[PDB]
């Protein structure tokens, strides 16, 4: 419970799951990430967002 | 209310009218010692007016090609006064220190000296200059007395250290166009809450121009610098003949 | 039984130490905070005088106009704990088959970690320290071989017998500490507590530790403090007859739970013996390197 | 628990979060310190403070 | 849209003229006091600075 | 806790505080002893005992 906080997620909105002996967090396991996907960010990175019904250009 | 001071400990009295202001040693007074601390069982003798005062040990001349002094603490206090008897009578001691260094010197004269205290100054050698020989300095080098001893290569202050690092520790400036005193009051710095006067100093007073003295001719060429200090919290103990060395 | 008023308003026996100052917790940089212009006098927070012996206490606050950062940067890489708790060199120590050193299958190395320059510059910056330790030997061949070999590590402390050869009795550790290790095996590793009779080491002993007249022919006592010689390390081969195998011990030490006292300038020259902060001074050296010209860099 | 007080820091302000699997204290890990700092005693050791922007000799 | 702190403590678009003055009613020329003899220090209404 | 007290202390005044990992006690640490002192046992073993300001030989 007492360890530095010094990985390189530190201040990232994704909580882990790891193991560690040492008083550096850099050295834990890789863990469990959370399963979050936002592909609206590259595949639908419009201004004015279309339905799949509307033929996008009125 | 800065620029002026009054130094009154004891049966002295210093009076300044150019000063910057006091320097406190890493932020501690001079204290005695407690009963957690001590080891030693005998009652400590604690002269509280006769040896905490101040004394005046000698002048030295700032001239244009003057390196620096250094004086050896308390070597300086061991042949002078009640002080230097109770030193020599006892094994062991324990005081702070009140240093106060005098320059005055006209508005047309100009330099810098830096008053700085050392710790556990020891001294080294050139070793022939080679780097061959391992050389060591005599008595009269290491504990000189109230007389200092000048260095002789001040940018390494006879130590291989730099001048350049000493203002991390206690230190005062001398600049002729802004004051002419420097006071520190040191505490008293050992491992141990008692060592003899005789054998360990605990530091040294550094006296070294960085600014060369420059004065036209016509003025006064005769600019001397007089150490004045006094023992303060002084503690004695262990109480048999008197040796001088 | 105190009458007199000269000994009631006394402040003789004043065991408490007064400070004018105040550790306080700073875990992070000291944030900025936002600035903007002032036209205005008396006030003046770039003036300074550092003929007072103290440091400015000037901003950038006050010298600038600034935005508000919010400093996440630690200040706990600059501890002492992270600065002195990396293992380095102290010793090493050669057991040869022949020569002129060690060539009977034992040597003594007086603990002393002021032979090495990369650890004992990083100590001397400190008057004082009092610290525990980790002591940690790699035994090897000069050409880096393992070898399989079985080593005695004793610890002689001052007064305790040391050990004139290899098949004396001193070696039956039955009160000193000892270590027996093969070279197959991983380096030794013992924790060490804080042995000395003071309250700290110091690299730095300003006096003589003996009493009497200081002349010429006893004057390589001046430095001296007796309260750091912890003693001597013994290492033998455990053996009734001559090894096979030249080995070389080397000794790396890690400090922890460190406390420092009075700080030091640095040393800029280049070390030439032990215990002893001699300097060449024909070959005196800048603690920096130079230019031409001050106008031109 | 049942463990000497044996390391060169007890009998010290500071506390520490150490591992230790003997009992003498001075084999444990080097552990966290605590962050706290005094500059003001290296770096303004004066009887008489003077703030920024009080120009220090009146 | 304002969210740092640089912009929130900003004198930025202060419009209001900042005067040091004030124009007050004088419709007569001031009247004089009666005035005693000063025997003191510290107070020298005489020395200005131009 | 189920392990033979079988060491060479079980049935002393002191106390220990020891680790083990075998039902045996004698494998046991050394542990920390008790700091109790009886010098009055060999160094004033007196039936009558006197006091350090009494004068003993009245
Ligand atoms: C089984 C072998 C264990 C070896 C343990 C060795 C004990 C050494 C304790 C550390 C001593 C600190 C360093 C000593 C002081 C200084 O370096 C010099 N003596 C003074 O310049």
């Amino acid at each position: 419970s007492h360890e530095n906080s010094n990985s390189a997620t530190e201040g990232s909105t994704i909580n882990y799951t790891t193991i560690n002996y040492y008083k550096d967090s850099y050295a834990a396991t890789a863990g469990k990430q959370s399963l979050k996907q936002d592909p609206d960010k590259f595949a639908n990175p419009v201004k004015d967002i279309f339905t799949e019904m509307a033929a996008p250009l009125k | 209310s800065d620029r002026v001071a009054q130094l009154t400990i004891g049966n002295s009295t210093i009076t300044t009218q150019e000063a910057a202001n006091i320097i406190v040693g890493y932020g501690e007074w001079p204290s005695y010692c407690s009963d957690d601390d001590a080891t030693a069982v005998d009652k400590p003798t604690r002269p509280d007016v006769s040896v905490n005062r101040f004394y005046t040990l000698d002048t030295k001349l700032w001239e244009k090609s003057s390196k620096g002094w250094y004086w050896k603490f308390p070597d300086v206090l061991t042949e002078t006064g009640v002080f230097g008897q109770n030193a020599q009578f006892h094994y062991l001691y324990r005081s702070g220190f009140c240093i106060h260094v005098q320059c005055n010197a006209s508005k047309f004269h100009q330099g810098a000296l830096l008053v700085a205290i050392l710790p556990e100054y020891v001294i080294g050698t050139v070793a022939g200059g080679t780097g061959t020989e391992d050389s060591h300095p005599p008595y009269k080098q290491t504990q000189p007395g109230a007389d200092g001893f000048e260095l002789q290569h001040p940018y390494v202050l006879d130590a291989g250290i730099p001048i350049s690092q000493l203002t991390v520790c206690h230190h005062q400036r001398i600049n002729l166009r802004t004051n002419n005193c420097a006071t520190i009051i040191v505490p008293y710095m050992n491992t141990l809450p008692f060592d003899s006067a005789l054998n360990h100093c605990n530091f040294g007073l550094l006296v070294v121009p960085i600014s060369p003295l420059d004065f036209d001719q016509g003025a006064t060429p005769v600019i001397p610098i007089t150490i004045t200090l006094a023992p303060m919290c002084s503690e004695f103990a262990g109480l048999r003949q008197a040796v001088t060395q | 039984g105190d009458r007199v008023a000269d000994v009631i308003e006394s402040s003789i026996g004043d065991s408490v130490s007064r400070a004018l100052t105040q550790a306080l917790p700073a875990p992070t940089g000291q944030n900025t905070q936002v600035s903007s212009h002032r036209l205005d006098t008396g006030e003046v927070p770039a003036l300074q005088a550092a003929e007072i012996g103290a440091s400015s206490n000037t901003s950038d606050e006050s010298m600038i106009e600034t935005r508000c950062v919010l400093n996440s940067h630690s200040t706990a890489e600059t501890t002492l704990d992270s600065f002195f708790s990396r293992a380095g060199l102290v010793g090493e120590i050669d057991l040869p088959l022949e020569g002129t050193t060690n060539p009977n299958g034992y040597a003594n190395w007086d603990i002393d970690i002021t032979g090495y320059a990369q650890m004992r510059r990083k100590v001397e910056l400190f008057t004082y320290m009092r610290f525990d330790a980790e002591f940690t030997f790699v035994a090897c061949t000069p050409t880096g071989q393992v070898v399989p070999q079985l080593l005695q590590y004793m610890f002689v402390p001052p007064g305790a017998p040391k050990p004139e050869s290899r098949e004396s009795l001193a070696w039956q550790t039955a009160t000193n500490p000892s270590v027996f290790v093969k070279l197959t095996d991983p380096p030794a590793q013992v924790s060490v507590p804080f042995m000395s009779p003071a309250s700290a080491y110091q690299w730095f002993y300003d006096g003589y530790p003996t009493f009497g007249e200081h002349k010429q022919e006893k004057d390589l006592e001046y430095g001296a403090c007796p309260n750091n010689m912890m003693g001597t390390f013994s290492v033998r081969t455990v053996g009734s007859s001559k090894s096979k195998y030249p080995l070389v011990v080397r000794i790396y030490m890690r400090m922890k739970h460190v406390r420092a006292w009075i700080p030091r300038p640095m040393r800029n020259q280049n070390y030439l013996f032990k215990a002893n902060p001699n300097y060449a001074g024909n070959s005196i050296k800048p603690t920096g390197t130079s230019r031409s010209a001050i106008t031109t860099l």
